[PDB]
């Protein structure tokens, strides 16, 4: 319809001028692991001490 | 769209420029003034406009320049636009320039108007 | 589990025997070499028994044929829970650490140590929980309430588990797992699960060490760390006597039990004679895996010194040592070969591209033929069809180069190749 | 494992206290006129 | 504008649909059979259904073999991870070279994760601590569409403490990884003073908590150097400890084994992706029989990746031995376990050729003469020789005002410049050794 194709091309519009297309620069901050290998020997490591 | 006057004023802040807005949202009072101060000399060197707001009946003589970040459907209303700069008042050349991207939509359409003499785009495609 | 995905070595699972230790014609994926595949059968049978330790055994045989696929399929056979250790003769080579100190690390990371322990724990959906602050009355009042498929009642906190409590977040209807000799809280999910019955059961858990790790964790602050790290840095040797000491109270005392791994080190012949001498006392203690070598090459000189020596290993380790030798393979065992790697890689093949496969791989080597497989798929699907023909072989001969071909080449050519002096020509006039 | 940051209500939040909770379901009533008296009274 | 290095002409394999290689493609003339080998080998790549693959091209210097290896990186798209290598590189002080040969083992293999991070930001109202240890905080965290106080571990109450902040100031702070940073003040505090350093920033659009999803790639050996090792964060602890052991280890098989467990854990539930890349070493025949002998149990390992390597070299001695000699310099217990690809010779035509490309890509005009005399130079004393005096020529032309070289600046650039053969001959006629 004219209301799609509409607002398409004002998403596309948006981004043209700026990168404003709801805008998500990501932090870049590090992952976020959380296994910790070492910490699955740890009741090892305390019932041999 | 006023989502870019936001960011057209962080930028000139952060290039330090003398700047001053007039859109929709600023009072009717504080118009007719500053349009007057901007007239009139000063150090003042950008002016941000709206398409709808201020873009229609001012009569802006100081400004040299028209700068266009975007014109869907501009027949009458963009000519309307630059030429609130080019009025009586104004004894200089006046400068145009239109911001278009390459190989954006933008592009296509300016493309598209120059093949059909520019008389009316209603779809876009490539 | 244990992500991997195509090894030379992936096909062969559990090496084959049968009940009289007489290996079977083609079994899990192994293939000729009765002889080998008996003895290596036999010197599995001894490690399971585990009454024999510090014992060496050698395998010898011509490049690619079967000499690392035995040592694969007898750890294999020999299962999981059983320590085995694979490494290349040039790893012990380190910057860090001396050379007799990594073969010592690598001796004691064979010989596995299973201790038991008992604990007592609670389980279950939590439904309520309440805490309290201190009051002239109660320093700490606490009740949580443990709801399982079975039963649903009511525990008195007294201070620190409710600081352990409280330490996390914890929120009702979630189960959860409280050790109450070690006072630790375990999270087991949310109710995505279900209860089983009582909150508190009988049961140990039981955890294999191995005796290098137990040496790293009481040689330092925190020696769990330098387990991966890499870092334990040449451990003391009073260190080694003290812990083999307590092993040997543990043992007798029933507390825990050990476990003879197997010790496999390939292209021996590349190590110093410095670790030879080492390992001839090394196999001569009380605490010894047994150990297994494969060395290609046969009378060559012994690295560090200047004559040459039989097998590439000085005399006295090879009377040390009982040496083991695999055949040539033939045409009819290479044919079943190239047909299981297929199988293995899923690859269908007519019968004349396998005859004609298999006659290249006699004429050159069978490690062309079982890296052909796979490169002739590609052009397989280049042509959109699923079974591999004749001409698609031919192409992948033609376009790939063998060893021998291009020995022939650079022979033809060697003006074009860089000389050993330097020498090299780059115009092609005059 | 733990969430270093956690949301917090300032007048519903406090370290004092910590509560957590969760054929037709009625929970049991005392019918002791007696009982109750003495709850009452006490 | 663009520089160019010896390369940049080259975009790809230019091969068909049917592997067929056009003559003249993607900056490419010739060597057809090691073009369509290198295709299938690339096909193989992204299939993806088998790993330790190992391909060597051996060739004349000057033969096109390094730009055949970046050929295949190029076709490969920069998704899939590729790591150049050279031959001497793998002697590190710091650690054997074992060490480094399984690091760039682990480093040829990717993997594709995603994740969702909370991020909360605003204006501070209130710093209010809790309190023998270090008490939590509690924060006023304000933004412009909403408001509410959270509690922070006392880490990150060190952390945010250290930056100095107080009311008013607009901060940052990562609910994931305990970030935290103050971006500056708040706006309205803008006119309290006339003169102060501090600068003044808006404040924050939206509510103070946020969520998104990120797609960001790590490689194997990154998340296994991030378990092996501490890395940076905020507080001195994390200072402490990435301070404590500053040089780098060599990595036990244990921790390897425990990655490769956790990595299949998070491909089982979806969440990450395995993208096997390619390994290429340059100069295999500066190993020594050491690295060779470690490689062949490196190869056979399940979760090896595809490498390829290149050598120019005939018979010649494997270095380390004293009497072992074999083709390219690699022992015979390795060679059976590659594939060999011939690389040939060009011709004239084919030399004129690359010499009209690499104009063409340097933005210059040669006229059909100088062409001649530079694809004659080429097949005189080398082919590099034409490419290495192409800008000379130029820059005598520019010197001239001239837009075209000439014979006259070709011959001057040969009179000014000389190659291997000319200035051997000097040497072989020298006064004291010049
Ligand atoms: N009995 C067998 N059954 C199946 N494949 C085998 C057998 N023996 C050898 N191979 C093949 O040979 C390869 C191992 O070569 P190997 O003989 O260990 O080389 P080397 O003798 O240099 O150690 C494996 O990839 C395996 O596919
Ligand atoms: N088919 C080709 N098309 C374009 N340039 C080529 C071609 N073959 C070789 N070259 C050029 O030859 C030079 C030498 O090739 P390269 O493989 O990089 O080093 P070498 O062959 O000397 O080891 C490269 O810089 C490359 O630009
Ligand atoms: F009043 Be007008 F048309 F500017
Ligand atoms: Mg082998
Ligand atoms: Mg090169």
């Amino acid at each position: 319809n004219f209301m799609s194709i509409v607002n398409c091309l004002m998403q596309l519009r948006k981004v043209c001028n700026h990168p404003n297309l709801f805008e998500v620069r990501p932090i870049l901050t590090s992952f976020v692991l959380e296994h910790c290998v070492a910490s699955d020997y740890k009741d090892v490591e305390r019932t041999l001490l | 769209m006023t989502k870019v006057l936001d960011v057209l004023e962080q930028f000139l802040n952060y290039h330090g420029y003398l700047y001053m807005r007039l859109d929709g949202a600023t009072k009717i009072e504080d118009r007719q003034i500053l349009t007057e101060r901007f007239n009139t000399d000063s150090r003042i060197t950008v002016f941000i406009l709206s398409s709808r707001s201020g873009g229609l009946g001012i009569n802006l003589t100081g400004a040299d320049t028209v700068i266009f970040y975007d014109s869907d459907w501009n027949p009458a209303m963009d000519k309307q636009c630059q030429d609130r700069c080019h009025r009586i008042g104004q004894t200089r050349d006046v400068h145009i320039y239109r911001f278009v991207s390459e190989h954006t939509i933008e592009s296509n359409i300016l493309k598209k108007a120059n093949q059909k003499r520019q008389l009316d785009n209603v779809v876009i495609q490539e | 589990k244990s992500l991997s995905l195509i090894a030379a070595h992936s096909h062969i699972t559990g090496l084959g025997l049968d009940e009289n230790l007489q290996p079977r014609p083609t079994s899990e994926g192994m293939v000729g070499q009765l002889q080998a595949r008996r003895a290596a059968g036999v010197i599995l049978k001894m490690v399971q028994n585990g009454t024999i330790a510090g014992r060496a055994v050698l395998v010898a045989g011509p490049p690619s044929t079967g000499k690392t696929a035995l040592a694969m399929g007898v750890s294999q056979s020999l299962g999981k829970d059983v320590p085995f250790t694979a490494i290349a003769g040039s790893e012990i080579f380190s910057l860090e650490l001396s050379k007799t100190e990594a073969l010592t690390q690598a001796f004691r990371k064979s010989i596995g140590i299973k201790i038991k322990e008992e604990t007592e724990l609670i389980e279950g959906e939590v439904v309520e929980i309440q805490i309290d602050r201190s009051i002239t009355g109660g320093h700490k009042q606490g009740k949580l309430t443990i709801k399982t498929t079975d039963m649903e009642t009511i525990y008195e906190l007294g201070n620190k588990m409710i600081d352990g409590l409280t330490k996390e977040k914890v929120l009702a209807g979630d189960v959860i797992s409280i050790d109450k000799a070690s006072g630790k809280i375990t999270k087991l999910g949310r109710s995505v699960q279900c209860p089983e019955g009582e909150l508190q059961k009988r049961k140990t858990v039981v955890h294999t060490v191995s005796l290098h790790e137990i040496d790293v964790i009481n040689s330092r602050t925190q020696g769990f760390l330098a387990l991966f790290t890499g870092d334990t840095g040449e451990i003391r040797s009073e260190v080694r006597d003290q812990i083999n000491t307590k092993v040997a109270e543990w043992k007798e005392e029933g507390k825990a039990e050990i476990v003879p791994g197997v010790l496999f080190i390939d292209e021996v012949h590349m190590l110093d004679i410095e670790c030879f001498s080492f390992i001839n006392r090394a196999l001569e203690d009380e605490f010894a895996p047994i150990v297994m070598m494969a060395t290609n090459r046969g009378v060559s000189k012994t690295r560090g010194t200047n004559y040459k020596s039989p097998h590439g290993l000085p005399l006295d380790l090879l009377d040390r040592s009982i040496i083991i030798t695999t055949k040539s393979y033939n045409e009819q065992e290479i044919k079943t070969i190239l047909s299981i790697r297929a199988q293995e890689e899923e690859v269908e093949l007519s019968s004349d591209a396998l005859d004609l496969l298999t006659k290249t791989g006699v004429e050159t080597s069978l490690r062309y033929s079982s890296n052909l497989i796979s490169v002739a798929q590609q052009i397989a699907m280049k042509r959109k069809n699923n079974t591999v023909e004749v001409e698609d072989v031919k192409r992948a001969y033609l376009l790939f180069l063998d060893s021998a071909r291009s020995v022939k080449y650079v022979q033809e050519n060697e003006s074009q190749y860089i000389d050993d002096q330097g020498n090299v020509q780059i115009s092609i006039a005059k | 494992m733990k969430a270093l940051v956690e949301e917090i209500d300032k007048k519903t939040y406090n370290p004092d206290i910590y509560f957590t909770s969760l054929s037709r379901p009625v929970k049991r009533i005392n019918y002791s006129l007696a009982d109750l008296e003495a709850r009452l009274y006490t | 504008v663009t520089r160019t290095a010896a390369h940049t002409h080259i975009k790809g394999l230019g091969l068909d649909e049917s592997g067929v290689a056009k003559r003249v493609e993607g900056g490419f003339v010739g060597q057809i059979e090691a073009r369509e080998a290198c295709g299938v080998i690339v096909d193989l790549i992204k299939a993806k259904k088998m790993s330790g693959r190992a391909i060597l091209l051996a060739g004349g210097p000057s033969t096109g073999k390094t730009a055949l290896a970046l050929a295949i990186s190029q076709e490969l798209g920069p998704k899939v991870p590729f790591c150049p290598l050279v031959g001497s590189e793998l002697y590190s002080v710091e650690v054997k070279k074992t060490e480094t040969l399984m690091e760039n083992f682990r480093r040829a293999i990717g993997l594709r994760i995603k994740e969702t991070k909370e991020v909360y930001e605003g204006e501070v109202t209130e710093l209010t601590p809790e309190d023998k240890t270090i008490s939590h905080v509690i924060v006023g965290l304000k933004s412009a569409k909403g408001t509410k106080t959270l509690r922070l571990d006392p880490t990150i109450y060190e952390s945010i403490q250290r930056e100095k902040v107080s009311i008013g100031d607009v901060i940052y702070i990562e609910a994931n990884t305990g970030a935290v940073k103050r971006v500056g003040r708040s706006d309205a505090y803008a006119t309290e003073f006339d003169l102060e350093t501090e600068e003044y920033v808006p404040l924050p659009k939206g509510e103070v908590h946020k969520k998104k999803e990120i797609v960001q790639d790590v490689t194997l050996h990154d998340l296994d150097v991030a378990n092996a090792r501490p890395q940076g964060g905020q507080d001195v602890i994390s200072m402490m400890g990435q301070l404590l052991k500053p040089k780098k280890t060599e990595i036990t098989e244990k921790l390897r084994q425990e990655v490769n467990k956790v990595v299949a854990k998070y491909i089982d539930q979806g969440v990450a992706e395995l993208i096997p890349g390619v390994l290429f070493i340059d100069e295999v025949n500066m190993l020594d029989i050491e690295i060779f002998t470690y490689l062949n149990k490196a190869l056979e390992s399940n979760i090896a990746p595809v490498v390829v390597l290149a050598s120019n070299r005939g018979m010649t001695t494997v270095r380390g031995t004293e009497d072992v000699i074999s083709p390219h310099g690699v022992p015979p217990d390795l060679i059976d376990r590659l594939l060999i690809v011939r690389t040939l010779p060009y011709d004239k035509d084919e030399i004129r050729t690359i010499i009209e490309r690499r104009a063409t890509v340097e933005r210059l005009q040669v006229e059909s003469s100088a062409l001649d005399l530079l694809a004659t130079m080429g097949t005189e004393t080398s082919l590099r020789y034409a490419l290495q005096l192409l800008a000379p020529c130029g820059i005598l032309a520019q010197t001239s005002n001239r837009k075209e070289i000439v014979v006259n600046d070709v011959n001057e650039a040969k009179l000014l410049f000389l190659d291997a053969k000319r200035s051997t001959k000097i040497l072989e006629t020298s006064a004291n050794y010049l």
